[PDB]
């Protein structure tokens, strides 16, 4: 989807000539009142690479945070601050821990989004490593609800659809923990 | 009996396609991954010593809003659409540096000057007749009115 | 009843919420006449084409040129050319004034 | 210099690339023609041109420049309008269709979802072109070549869009992109053979080729449209029927064959294991792979072209008529309702990821 | 610089002075391609394709039917007019391009801020086929009724049996 | 400019060029629905304008069959 | 009703082109045939001595 | 539209002007003048001012009528009886 | 009658062997055109043989639990 919208970059500067838009910034911060949080820093690949372990993680507070949405009324967003900053603070942790110890495997998954258009489908090998390494040392596990646990996508052993290229660093990787971790 | 010569032409035709597929599929990928290096050209350009080999990013393709909401997004905390960082926290900088675009809706261009178009009973009392202007600055003037109290 | 003001992505839009409530007004039998939803009307209205607020920003324009204060002192900054939203603009510590890149994404 | 020299490069690199772009298009189109000389030839038992440039590879250079040095004929200096408006218009619908051909994943100039509709609606704007050469002309082969050009479109264009809209239906997808992506594991040829068949008899109609060649028949209209052409607007002319059989040739390439997606990928991996994907040299040889995918598939197609051409007589206008609404669009019409219903049957239903 | 400007300036004055039938229909494709281009960018790209899709095949069948309807009349009717005269025309029609009279909706502008609840996004077609079938699918089954209706109506207009 | 009917004198002196006029007044009423339904992100909006696209397609066709006629039966001897 | 081939059979021949593959299996065979063509002024063709010329 | 608007006073004063253009013995014609006689035309002499009354009425005597007039006044009444209006196109009646 | 037109409510067989043989076009465009509603019938058949149809997909916002807030939740506060 690339319909041209009023909030966010349209597809090309014509689109700005045409519609004269003006990209304007505040200098000013939120009111002392609110108490300040660290916003979270991860780009577009990380996210999605760990887009599963925040879900594990912080489940209640994401759950809160959009429950509390649900009952304001169409006062969400001034409501539910205090239930934003917790799912930010927690969402905060998980990539922390995943920069403490599962930086060498975390970096090779997203890498590899980035490698192959951010598709799931075409980075299993560094998945595997990442979601073994997770579990062992955060006891968080990628789940999809709805469906029999056998039956999910990321566990399917050959799959109809695979990547075309082959990403070099998760294919060694993956080598090196096949022959070593699995005697 | 297999003719060479025919398939010579052949040949520079298969070249012609690799010539495109050779620039657009190395320069394309190179570019992106340049700017996603740091914010400044000192970054983009020149490869420190301790830095480790460099990781490509491929063209995006098959994009949605979410995309592009996530472009803006990682403008604002690495300075490209496509950079790359996976920091727990965020600059103090990225707080205030939001991106808010506004614009005019008004009507296309050629629905107010085509020599044709622009002509009809509704756009003629738009353009002609206050009926409609007069009773909506009613509301307008309401509004200051109803300040005091 | 039909649906109306439905968004690109085939749920509710922005204004959608404002028809809704004016519609269970409207059809609410508690009320003996349609005077009490006359305010949620004009919050539909005012929505989709914001003819109050923009009327507002006329006044404020108005205002502060009698009183002689420069436009650019009391506005907000802003960036006509999207090559040009430079990290330098966006306050990156490092952040240089190169134009980025809009290209190819 | 150096550091004004290596920022402005980069300032003009996407400049360079469209560049690229235009002369991997124009290179294919020019030794189209040769190509084409050269396979009836032998089919023939002729040669074809081997005598300009080495084995004939300055062929296409000279007929160009040739023609670039010719006088243009023209009631007036001033009418240089009428002339170059029909050709002019034939190009650029013609030009403006490759930006959505994807080289690679993602090596496409206009990336959008409806990338299928932009392609059909490019093409229908290059047979205005054709008919405007027609415009109250004094010349009566002009004329009658009109007539006949509205007549083909009539066949093909009902039948090459619906042809089309199945394979965008199959993937619930109007992005060619994604359409090339989703024949990893089939390629669209296997289950929709009928189709590429029609496609290709479409094709055919669509560029005015044999056995469909009545708008240009040598035997009947002299020269067509172009009877009146020289120099400039009949190399335009020229450069846009080649450049559209050039263009039709890679879309069956890409709706039936899968596009740049390898034929082996055993293969593809063993090759892109010599490089290292830390180095620039792993994308040159990757482009060059998945466009060497893609030339292959376009090339046996525009030998389909040339082979049609030596192999069959042309078939009457009127006759054509015929052929596609009495046997061409039931078929089509039949298909676009017996494909949801296996898809609905087995619960396979496309979505996009 | 807004070029669109100009674009009707040269079609507004192209129509002014057309004579024969084969002008108008060139102004009808002078017409048509600002829209979609003016479409393309801005406000629809979707509808901009569909504009050229349908109106450029319809273009074709209105041509054809030129060529057999001709008939000397307008390649040596005289027409007068006067160079002065016509640009006196266009640039009093210049001075007043404001469709609407509501100054405030005109000059100021306006943001929207964008959520991250649909994480299900699909184009706008999608969700316009979505509605068309299930919520308004009389509507695309009567149009079908008419489709016919046309069908069956130009060939007994046509057909001389 | 409008009010004095300016427009009457941009539409041609033949029969098809008031076709072509009828087809560029519908134009105008669907870009303008599509200016609306883009601003308020309403799809509902564009659902209408795709049917008066279909819709002013058929009235094309019945309007030229029409005309085709006409001109057949003056041209309709057809002694030889 | 006289026909000896079924309607499947003939159908499946008209609506498959075997004619049409059958012509463009002919014409790609010359294709992989040795030409006729010889190359003037550096080779002519056969002459006899009863050929008349130049007086 | 498609009807004759000719009147026998205007025939007859573009049959004299016509007549006049030409060495007639007389210049005195009316109703009664005779070809033959009045105006001194011989076979080719009355063929040419027949096919010049033609070209001026835009109208075609017949091969009878015209091996056998005498008079100018049978000429004004095979011009009131047969003149037509030339059709016009279909755009110059409906518009 | 060697090769007169069958009547189809007499011989429905040899009225159908009419087309086939003499409008290819006709008979089998409807042949290829009726198999897609018969796949649909046999739908259940697959439903109750083969698989069942996949869960439905989250398309439809994010998913809220259907439950009241939890007023007893704590941690990550200011
Ligand atoms: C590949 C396999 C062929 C092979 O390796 O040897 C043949 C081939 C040379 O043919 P040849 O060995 O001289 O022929 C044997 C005698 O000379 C001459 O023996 P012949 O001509 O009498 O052989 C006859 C043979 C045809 O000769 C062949 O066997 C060639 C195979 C043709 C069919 C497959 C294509 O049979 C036919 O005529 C029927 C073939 C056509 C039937 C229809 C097509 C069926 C597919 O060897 C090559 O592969 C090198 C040429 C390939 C082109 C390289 C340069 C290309 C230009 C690059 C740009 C500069
Ligand atoms: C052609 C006329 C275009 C006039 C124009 O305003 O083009 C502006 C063009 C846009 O700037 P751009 O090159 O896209 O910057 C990308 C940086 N990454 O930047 C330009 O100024 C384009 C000027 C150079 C293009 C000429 C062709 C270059 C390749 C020649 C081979
Ligand atoms: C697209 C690039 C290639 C085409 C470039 C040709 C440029 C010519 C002008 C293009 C149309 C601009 C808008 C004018 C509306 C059409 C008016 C017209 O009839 O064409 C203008 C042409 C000029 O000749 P002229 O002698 O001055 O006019 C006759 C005077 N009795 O008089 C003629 O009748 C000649 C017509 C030749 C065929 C033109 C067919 C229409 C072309 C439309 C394609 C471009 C779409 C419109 C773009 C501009 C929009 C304002
Ligand atoms: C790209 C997507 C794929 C597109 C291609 C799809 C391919 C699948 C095509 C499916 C349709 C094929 C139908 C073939 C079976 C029916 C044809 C047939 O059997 O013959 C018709 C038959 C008449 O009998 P007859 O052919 O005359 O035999 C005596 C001749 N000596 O008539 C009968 O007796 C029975 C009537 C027909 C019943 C079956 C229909
Ligand atoms: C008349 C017969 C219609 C009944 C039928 O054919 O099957 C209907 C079928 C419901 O049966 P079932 O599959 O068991 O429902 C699933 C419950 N979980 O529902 C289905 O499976 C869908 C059937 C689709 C075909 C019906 C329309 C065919 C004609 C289209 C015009
Ligand atoms: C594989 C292959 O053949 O790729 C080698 C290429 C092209 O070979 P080609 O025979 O011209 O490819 C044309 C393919 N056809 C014969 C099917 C039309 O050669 C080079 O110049 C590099
Ligand atoms: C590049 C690959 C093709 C080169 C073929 C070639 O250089 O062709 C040879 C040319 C053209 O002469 P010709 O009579 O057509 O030669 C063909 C010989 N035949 C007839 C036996 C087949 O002769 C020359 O070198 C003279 C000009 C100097 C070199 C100019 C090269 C052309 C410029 C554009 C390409 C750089
Ligand atoms: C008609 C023949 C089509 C054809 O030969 O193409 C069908 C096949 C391959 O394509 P596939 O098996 O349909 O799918 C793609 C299968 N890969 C993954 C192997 C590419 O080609 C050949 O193996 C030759
Ligand atoms: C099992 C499937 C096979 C069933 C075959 C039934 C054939 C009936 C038939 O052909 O009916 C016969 C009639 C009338 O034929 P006629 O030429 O007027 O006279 C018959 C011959 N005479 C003159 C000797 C008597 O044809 C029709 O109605 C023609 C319309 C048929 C459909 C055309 C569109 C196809 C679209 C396909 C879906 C996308
Ligand atoms: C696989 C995908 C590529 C080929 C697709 C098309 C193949 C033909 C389809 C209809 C066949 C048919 O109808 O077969 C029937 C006909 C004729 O046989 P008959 O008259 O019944 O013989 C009489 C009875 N006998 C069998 C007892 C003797 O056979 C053909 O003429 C076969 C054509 C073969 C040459 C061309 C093959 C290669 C084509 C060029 C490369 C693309
Ligand atoms: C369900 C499976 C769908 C199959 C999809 C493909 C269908 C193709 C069309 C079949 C019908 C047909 O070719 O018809 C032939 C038609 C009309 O012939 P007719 O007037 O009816 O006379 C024949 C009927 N008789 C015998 C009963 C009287 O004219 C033609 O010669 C069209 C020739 C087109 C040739 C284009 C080939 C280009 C190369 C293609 C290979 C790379």
């Amino acid at each position: 989807s690339s319909t041209h919208t009023n909030d966010s970059l349209n597809s090309s500067n014509y689109v700005d000539k045409l519609k004269d838009t003006h990209f304007v910034f505040e200098n000013d911060k939120l009111p002392s009142e609110i108490p300040d949080v660290e916003e979270v820093g991860a780009t577009t690949a990380p996210l999605l690479s760990a887009a599963y372990f925040i879900g594990a993680k912080c489940q209640d507070y994401n759950d809160d945070f959009m429950l509390c949405q649900k009952e304001a009324k169409g006062n969400g967003p001034i409501d539910c601050l205090k239930e934003g900053r917790r799912v930010t603070r927690c969402a905060s942790g998980v990539l922390k821990d995943l920069n403490t110890h599962c930086s060498d495997e975390f970096r090779l998954h997203w890498q590899c989004l980035s490698f192959s258009n951010l598709e799931y489908k075409n980075c299993r090998k560094a998945e595997s490593l990442l979601n073994k390494c997770v579990f062992e040392k955060m006891n968080l596990v990628k789940k999809i609800p709805g469906i029999p646990e056998d039956r999910q996508i990321h566990l399917k052993q050959n799959p109809v659809l695979k990547p075309v290229a082959l990403h070099q660093d998760s294919e060694v990787a993956f080598k090196k923990a096949q022959n070593e971790n699995s005697i | 009996m297999i003719p060479f010569e025919a398939l010579i032409p052949y040949a520079i035709m298969f070249a012609g396609f690799c010539l495109g597929g050779g620039v657009m599929n190395s320069a394309i990928t190179a570019d992106i991954t340049k700017r996603a290096r740091g914010p400044n050209q000192e970054i983009k350009r020149n490869v420190g010593e301790d830095e480790g080999p460099r990781n490509y990013t491929k063209p995006r393709y098959n994009t949605d809003q979410w995309d592009k909401y996530f472009a803006v997004r990682d403008l604002r905390l690495t300075g490209s659409l496509r950079g790359q960082s996976d920091n727990a926290v965020a600059e103090e900088s990225f707080k205030t540096n939001s991106i808010q675009p506004y614009s005019n809706t008004r009507r296309p261009w050629v629905l107010r000057r085509h020599i044709i178009m622009k002509n009809s009973p509704t756009k003629w009392a738009r353009k002609y007749s206050s009926r409609r202007d007069e009773r909506e600055q009613e509301i307008k003037d309401d509004y200051i009115r109803g300040m005091g109290e | 009843a039909p649906l109306q003001q439905v968004g690109r992505h085939g749920g509710p839009n922005k204004c959608f919420g404002e028809f809704q409530r004016v519609v269970e007004c409207m059809t609410n039998a508690k009320h003996d006449s349609y005077e009490p939803c006359n305010n949620l009307k004009n919050d539909y209205l005012e929505c989709r084409k914001h003819k109050v607020e923009r009327y507002k920003a006329f006044l404020m324009q108005k205002h502060a040129e009698e009183l002689g204060k420069d436009p650019e002192e009391i506005g907000a900054p802003f960036v006509r050319k999207r090559r040009f939203l430079t990290s330098k603009t966006l306050g990156l510590v490092d952040g240089d004034d190169y134009e980025i890149g809009v290209e190819k994404i | 210099m150096l550091n004004n020299l290596f920022d402005f490069i980069e300032y003009i690199e996407y400049w360079l690339i469209i560049v690229a772009f235009v002369a991997s298009v124009l290179i294919v189109v020019a030794y189209l023609t040769v190509a084409e000389r050269k396979t009836m030839g032998y089919m023939q038992r002729r040669l074809g041109p081997n005598a300009v440039g080495y084995y004939g590879v300055l062929m296409a250079v000279a007929d160009a420049l040739k023609l670039l040095s010719k006088e243009i004929v023209l009631p007036h200096n001033g009418d240089i309008i009428y002339v170059m408006s029909g050709p002019l218009i034939s190009l650029f619908s013609v030009l403006l269709s490759w930006a959505v051909i994807p080289f690679g994943p993602g090596l496409s100039l206009l990336d959008s979802e409806y990338s299928i509709i932009y392609l059909l609606a490019s093409g229908s704007i290059g047979v205005f072109g054709t008919v405007i050469v027609g415009w109250m002309s004094n010349s009566k082969y002009t004329v009658l070549a009109t007539v006949r050009t509205t007549a083909q479109l009539i066949s093909y264009e009902l039948v090459l869009t619906t042809v089309v809209f199945i394979i965008a239906l199959i993937v619930s997808s109007l992005n060619i992109n994604v359409i090339i992506e989703s024949q990893y594991n089939i390629w669209y040829i296997i289950p929709f053979f009928p189709l590429c068949l029609i496609f290709f008899i479409s094709a055919l109609a669509e560029t005015a080729r044999p056995p469909f060649d009545n708008v240009e028949a040598e035997s009947e209209l002299v020269s067509g449209h172009m009877t009146e052409l020289s120099a400039s607007p009949f190399v335009i002319f020229f450069l846009s029927e080649y450049c559209s059989m050039v263009l039709m040739s890679t879309l069956t390439a890409i709706f039936f064959f899968g596009g740049y997606l390898p034929f082996s990928n055993t293969i593809h991996h063993l090759i892109l294991n010599l490089f290292d994907q830390h180095s620039i040299y792993y994308f040159i040889i990757e482009g060059i792979l998945l466009s060497g995918y893609l030339a292959i598939k376009a090339n046996f197609f525009m030998f389909s072209f040339v082979w049609i051409r030596a192999a069959a007589p042309r078939l009457r206008y009127d006759l054509l008529i015929l052929f596609c609404w009495y046997v061409l669009l039931p078929i089509v019409f039949a298909i676009v309702v017996f494909a949801p219903g296996i898809l609905y049957c087995f619960d396979a239903l496309p979505v996009i990821i | 610089m807004n070029l669109e400007i100009l674009d009707l300036s040269i079609l507004g004055f192209y129509s002014l002075i057309s004579s024969n039938s084969f002008e108008s229909i060139a102004i009808l494709v002078a017409t048509i391609m600002p829209v979609i281009t003016e479409l393309w960018y801005n406000y629809s790209q979707l509808f901009a394709l569909l504009y050229t899709l349908i109106y450029v095949g319809a273009v074709v069948i209105l041509f054809v039917f030129i060529l057999s309807v001709i008939n000397e009349k307008e390649e040596y009717e005289y027409e007068y007019s006067g160079l002065f005269i016509l640009i006196l025309v266009l640039l009093l029609d210049d001075l007043d391009d404001n469709e609407s009279n509501d100054n405030d909706y005109n000059n100021v502008y306006i943001t929207d801020y964008a959520d991250w609840f649909n994480n299900y996004n699909e184009s706008d077609l999608s969700v316009i086929g979505n509605l068309l079938f299930t919520e308004y699918a009389l509507l695309l089954l009567i149009i079908s009724f008419i489709l016919l209706m046309s069908i069956i109506g130009l060939i007994l207009i046509v057909k001389k049996d | 400019m409008d009010l004095i009917l300016l427009m009457l004198v941009a539409v041609g002196l033949n029969i098809i060029d008031i076709y072509i006029m009828i087809e560029i007044l519908i134009m105008g009423c669907t870009v303008n629905t599509i200016y609306s339904a883009s601003l308020d992100n309403d799809m509902i909006g564009l659902i209408y304008s795709l049917i008066q696209i279909i819709i002013a397609g058929v009235e094309s066709a019945i309007g030229l069959s029409i005309l085709v006629n006409y001109n057949r039966i003056r041209n309709s001897e057809e002694i030889e | 009703e006289e026909s000896s081939e079924s309607a499947l059979s003939k159908a499946t021949k008209w609506y498959l082109l075997s004619e049409i593959f059958r012509g463009l299996y002919i014409t790609l065979e010359m294709y992989f045939r040795a030409p006729y063509t010889i190359y003037y002024p550096f080779e002519k063709g056969p002459v006899s001595p009863r050929f008349r010329g130049e007086h | 539209q498609s009807a004759s608007t000719l009147t026998k006073e205007d025939v007859l004063t573009r049959s004299v002007s016509v007549l006049r253009g030409f060495e007639v013995k007389t210049k005195d014609i009316d109703l009664q003048t005779t070809f033959v006689q009045d105006l001194g035309m011989d076979s080719l002499d009355l063929n040419d001012a027949l096919v010049a009354l033609e070209e001026e009425f835009d109208v075609v005597f017949d091969d009878k009528t015209a091996n056998e007039i005498k008079t100018v006044g049978e000429v004004v009444d095979f011009v009131l009886a047969n003149y037509l209006p030339t059709e016009q196109s279909i755009n110059h009646t409906i518009r | 009658a060697i090769g007169d037109y069958p009547v189809y409510y007499k011989q429905p067989i040899r009225w159908l062997s009419y087309h086939a043989h003499t409008r290819p076009h006709v008979f089998y465009a409807i042949a290829v055109a009726a198999l897609g509603p018969v796949f649909m019938m046999a739908t259940p058949l697959r439903r109750k043989f083969l698989y069942d149809d996949h869960e439905p997909l989250p398309a439809n916002g994010y998913p809220l639990p259907n439950r009241s807030r939890d007023k007893t939740l704590t941690g990550y506060d200011d």
